[PDB]
């Protein structure tokens, strides 16, 4: 049951990895995996009902 | 076993 | 059925006995498990069991109570009700261990223009409380088992102050159904409600129960029937209304273990 | 197949009806209770239900560990003209009332029994005087075993005896034992006594009490501090945690409504009007 | 040694943890289970089962055989109630005692569905119709037949199926309900009217008990195990 | 003999599972699995002889 | 170092508990064993071999090579028992010190078949027939052989096979009885009567000692291991 | 047991861990998210919304509405500044309480580019042209729109696409810069001239405001969690 | 290096094992296995000669 | 080696 | 590796 994920190696001294075993039934007990996804601010920078074309005049 | 990401 | 058939008109028959009823209410089978001869996987003593068969397995009427106004309810405990009938009896005070079901017959009608309903339960070890506030667990063998006769409830817990020389039996108050319990409650041991506009009877079959597949009859009893009036007697414009309560018990697939010269207890 | 933590029925949705079919009619002299959705009795919409009841299992609403007692101790100055106490317990779950409470929702259990020990300490006198860090030694004395009768005496080898050495401010101790009842299952409630009165035998040599089985059920808990005398008094408690793991129950039961009065049935005067009042029709 | 590095928890003791532990008996000759009849696998099994309502907590009827029975006669009709409850089953105090109350007083939260089966006690003779009431929250409290009849309601027509069923849907804002008495998750008003009369021949009892129960559905559930007010130890 | 069971994920940050070992011979000394079973209420809520037709008259 | 947390009974010293620890004799040369006659494998093996019941404790007798010899004689037949005991093979004074006894006060729980062998010590020239019983609990003890006659026995015929032997069978309501003193799991009773009498003639001595032996069956179990009582180390 | 030897940092609890530990709520029946809308999965999201700069912090203008307005007038060409300010996100009184502003509060270093938009809130009526700069760090702060025209800048016409926006392009020497006021990392100048005049025509309002927004682009980041100095708990 | 046998099951909640990996080089380091054999006790119980069959006479 | 549920 | 018993 282990989890084995690739580190971003930052400072150098191949892919370097490490290693994951939950101990718990829990979810909740679980550490952050910070596998987290990014998204488009869009639905707070352009929540307008028309798709905006920045080269265009924003009012026509 | 082992799960790899 | 279109042929006629009813949950209201019932027959049974064990062994030379047989009883009818046109105005039941269905039956019960206590945690649906009906009856059965102990297991060989599930066996404890080696000697060959007894099994008296139509000799026991047959319904016995124990003597017949009356519900009025006043009645705050009866109590019997299994097998301690039958101890004293016919060949079940001498089987149960001749051998060591025994085990057995039953069918549980309880029977009342009244009229039309009656009313009331009693709550018709079987419990499993059925311990109930003292009368003492000086001494715990302190009611007598005598006390705890009255045979046939049975017990009754009471509204009022009143405790035993004689010190020198005391009651030492139970003091069952109803609304607590005699062991500390809410009544309201009594509904998740098996049972029926026998109300009187609806049905006459009520009709239990009760597995052998216990922590033990065979255990002492004499010492230990399986299970407590306790019958409650859940609504009272009361018929016309009479003030003291009375129509009587029977019970007919049946040992089921009942056999012993461990014979020797016969049981004599002191029951007084 | 079905597990504890599987969503409950999704409602179904429905409409309008006039027929012969009769859900919300019943008659409970039959013993059953109505098995009634709310469909069955008005318009619902349809529902994916997520809920379920894993935290209701047998097992979750065991899977805490209850106090059942408090074990008293000390060491005292050799000088003391009181005997250094040791504690004897006879293990139940009937000296406190909450776990108690919960397995008697229940006529008979099976389960392995985690025991946890929590142990503090402190001084007595007003005096300035040092103790060394306590060992414990939590004996189980078995039904037949000698039980200790001195702080000190041979009893404490523990050739056989199963004992936990305990060292003061390390984690709580902790041991499991396996279902270790002379029955298939514990019995909550046993309507019988441990006696058969015969007529020819005095009604004294008959007797016993009622609901009573095997008078050293379990045996007991034997515990002392190890250490010898110091010249400063220090008392010690051992609070013992039960936790019933891996657990099968049979035939429910009403709960208790009234103030347990020992470790039976039995009730106390003016103890008996749990309710309130409440007026019929008043929300 | 395998290089470690002690975490925090470390040496405390989580009452409700699952850790393994020693055997203090290895080796034990364990009796084996036998098939002993009434297993059960889940508390809501009990909820499930019907058991009966105090309704009448009276002062002279609490705690007696009495606050079962919910008196009616053959007045003539009224539109105003027989009884009325908070739907409040863990804390209400005629639904905190029934077996369902009991059980969600081990838990913090609630939800699902629950239904009410009254029981007509009075002779074959007797006949009537009465209104059995369920308001959601958030509105005046019904008094009269007039505002319970716009919530969900079973008109019962007594007869030879002597009992009859109101299901209390699940409608409420939140995904579990608090098992105490809380405004942000209350669960409405339950009551009875008489819809036409109770009306007897000659020679019969003018009045006569009914007898209410309350079980929860198959789509009820409770989390956040917790203590009991309801039984205590003082010193 | 590592047993790998899944976990039913409450908050979200495939399948996480985690992993068990028993340390020891006697069973008695296991954790708890929580791997429990569900049954149907009946025998405690129907428990009459002839089976129950909720849409039909209880009493025939 | 790797990520550990500490969890209860860290540090403990359980005394049944099983773990490794590091040899303080590495690498030592182990002399290898050899072919020891009477190797024993389970204490019940040893429980399961014939010891002979000191079943005389008088006053007199107790302490003494007396104890073991139940004396019989040639006297007219009666109905009253030659010697009664109680199955408490842990407990009874009687049991307790045998081979089996002592084995059963090392554990709490024992359950299985027993059996009594009794061996005829008289001349070849005395005859007799003789009826061992058992009766499993709850009624009044045996003191006739009218009582006795009704529970488990055996008639004994004296003659060539010197020897004779009852099975005691596992009779019990618990799966498991206690190893002490215990009337919910007592185990009843043990007695010898005279079914004829002791017949010799002259020449012959009139008085005559029989043996009794007490062995388990291959059914025979105990659990619990515990500290006996029979022995101590005062001070 | 396994052979263990505990390292440096064992039972420290650091605050930014991230370990396993014990649920103290098992089995709990956990609600399910619903589609709440407004998710957020990264904060430098909200940096990217444009919020509107208290460009006028004078005494009598700040903490007030007031602080938002930039008043011009139709008076006549000036090459004197409308407005400067320091391009020090995080710390010039200006910038720092902005949502941008204050996101860059709790973190240590900043980087990438920014964009500033100016709406004009005159009357369709009012005309002009405006030059809005950016001088990276290094010379003499512009003063006077000749030096402000040799740096980045951006010609405003006003007219029907009421706002325009300048966009502050990452040029640092650094590959991170403080949010802190910081010489080394000191960003350089943000100032906003006149091009032309304001010109209206009669019965017009003579002056009116502009409005300032700041907002991250999409190659703008922050590192280094800290805790941040705008808000406190004195007692 | 690891040994995995089962374990007895006497209380439930397949066959649940449990896992074993020795230290030590010294078998005098390793736990008990209580993974142990029986006999029967006849060395002991019937010593004799000439085998014994229970249903004759032990004497003939 | 690994059981999986 | 793995023995199994
Ligand atoms: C070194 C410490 C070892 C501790 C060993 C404790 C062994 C004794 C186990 C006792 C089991 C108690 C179970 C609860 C009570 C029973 O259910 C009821 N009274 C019915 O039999
Ligand atoms: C998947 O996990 C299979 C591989 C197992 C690797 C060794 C596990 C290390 C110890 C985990 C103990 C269990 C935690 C409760
Ligand atoms: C099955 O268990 C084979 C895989 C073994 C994985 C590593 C075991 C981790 C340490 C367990 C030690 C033994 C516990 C007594
Ligand atoms: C056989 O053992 C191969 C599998 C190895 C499993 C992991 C071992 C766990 C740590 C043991 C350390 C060595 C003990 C000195």
């Amino acid at each position: 049951g282990a989890q084995v994920s690739s580190q971003k190696v930052g400072a150098h001294e191949s892919t370097i990895n490490y290693t994951t075993i939950n101990y718990y039934r829990d979810s909740a007990s679980n550490a952050a995996s910070k596998q987290d996804f990014s998204q488009d601010p869009s639905k707070f920078t352009e929540p307008i009902k028309d798709v905006l074309i920045k080269t265009a005049p924003m009012l026509n | 076993g082992s799960s790899s990401t | 059925e279109a042929c006629g058939y009813s949950d209201r008109v019932l027959q049974l028959t064990l062994g030379n006995s047989t009883i009818t009823t046109q105005e039941a209410a269905n039956s019960v089978v206590a945690y649906g498990r009906w009856p059965e001869y102990l297991r060989d996987s599930e066996a404890n003593p080696v000697d060959q069991p007894t099994e008296p068969d139509v000799a026991a397995c047959r319904f016995y009427t124990l003597d017949t109570v009356s519900w009025t106004k006043e009645s705050r309810g009866w109590w019997w405990k299994l097998p301690d009700a039958l101890r004293d009938m016919g060949l079940f009896g001498q089987n149960m005070y001749y051998h060591y261990l025994g085990r057995s079901g039953y069918t549980v017959h309880v029977q009342c009608n009244a009229s039309k223009f009656h009313q009331g309903a009693l709550g018709v339960f079987a419990v499993p070890e059925m311990c109930l409380a003292g009368d003492s506030n000086t001494t715990t667990m302190y009611t007598s063998y005598q006390n705890a088992n009255p045979g046939e006769k049975g017990g009754t409830f009471t509204g009022t817990f009143t405790p035993d102050n004689n010190q020198t020389s005391p009651a030492r039996r139970f003091c069952p108050v109803d609304y607590l159904l005699g062991n500390g319990t809410l009544l309201g409650n009594a509904f998740v041991f098996p049972h029926q409600i026998i109300n009187l506009r609806t049905n006459n009877c009520a009709t239990l079959v009760l597995p052998y129960v216990n922590s033990l597949s065979i255990d002492s009859m004499v010492k230990h009893n399986n299970w407590g029937i306790a019958i409650l009036p859940l609504a009272p007697l009361n018929f016309a414009s009479e003030s003291s209304p009375e129509i009587p309560i029977t019970l007919t018990i049946a040992p089921m697939c009942c056999e012993f273990n461990g014979l020797r010269n016969i049981t004599l207890p002191r029951l007084q | 197949a079905a597990t504890s933590r599987d969503a409950l029925p999704n409602t179904e949705a429905s409409g309008p009806t006039h027929s012969k079919e009769i859900p919300a009619l019943t008659a409970v002299e039959t013993g059953a209770t109505n098995p009634l959705v709310p469909s069955d009795t008005v318009q619902t919409r349809h529902v994916v239900q997520h809920r379920s009841r894993s935290e209701s299992s047998i097992e979750s609403f065991f899977a805490r560990g209850a106090c059942v007692t408090i074990m008293t101790v000390d060491n005292p100055a050799s000088t003391t003209n009181k005997d250094k106490l040791f504690a004897v317990w006879k293990i139940t779950y009937k000296d406190t009332v909450q776990l108690r409470r919960k397995l008697e929702f229940f006529t008979y259990s099976r389960f392995d029994m985690e025991l946890t020990f929590v142990v503090t300490a402190n001084f007595t006198e007003t005096n300035n005087g040092h103790a060394l860090n306590q060992v414990y030694q939590i004996m189980y004395v078995p039904p037949g075993a000698p039980v200790p009768e001195k702080w000190d005496d041979y009893t404490w080898q523990t050739s056989s005896n199963p004992s936990i050495f305990y060292t003061y401010g390390t984690a709580p101790a902790r041991i499991s034992v396996p279902y270790v009842g002379i029955s298939n299952a514990y019995s909550h409630f046993y309507d019988g006594f441990s006696k058969v009165p015969l007529k020819d035998q005095s009604a004294a040599l008959g007797d016993s009490l009622y609901g009573a089985a095997s008078l050293n059920d379990f045996g007991i808990l034997a515990v002392r501090v190890v250490n010898d005398h110091n010249p400063t008094k220090v008392t010690s408690k051992i609070r013992v945690y039960l936790k019933p793991k891996h657990i099968r129950v049979w035939c429910p039961r009403p709960p208790r409504a009234v103030a347990y009065y020992g470790p039976g049935v039995d009730y106390k005067d003016g103890t008996l009007t749990p309710l309130s009042t409440k007026d019929l029709t008043t929300y | 040694g395998l290089p470690v590095m002690n975490t925090p928890g470390s040496n405390q003791y989580l009452t409700a943890d699952n850790f393994q532990s020693p055997c203090a008996l290895p080796e034990f000759d364990v009796t084996p289970p036998i098939d002993i009849p009434g297993e059960v696998k889940n508390m809501m099994e009990l909820a499930e089962i019907d058991t009966m309502i105090p309704f009448d907590l009276s002062a002279t009827k609490k705690n007696t055989m009495e606050m079962y029975r919910v008196r009616l006669s053959d007045k003539p009709h009224t539109d105003d109630p027989i009884l009325c409850l908070s739907l409040s089953p863990a804390s209400d105090p005629r639904l905190s005692h029934t077996m369902l109350g009991e059980i969600l007083n081990y838990y913090t939260h609630w939800a699902g569905s629950l239904k009410f089966t009254f029981l007509f006690c009075g002779s074959m003779m007797a006949t009537g119709k009465l209104l059995v009431s369920y308001a959601p929250p958030g509105a005046d409290p019904p008094k009269k037949r007039k505002e319970a009849m716009l919530g969900t309601h079973v008109i019962w027509d007594i007869g030879l199926q002597s009992s009859c069923t109101m299901v209390v849907p699940w409608i409420s804002n939140t995904t579990y309900r608090q098992t105490i008495d809380d405004s942000f998750t209350e669960g409405g008003y339950i009551s009875v009217f008489y819809q036409t009369r109770i009306v007897v021949p000659l020679s019969t009892p003018r009045e006569m008990d009914i007898l209410g129960f309350v079980s929860a559905c198959n789509d009820f559930s409770v989390r956040l195990l917790r203590d009991t007010t309801h039984i205590e130890q003082k010193a």
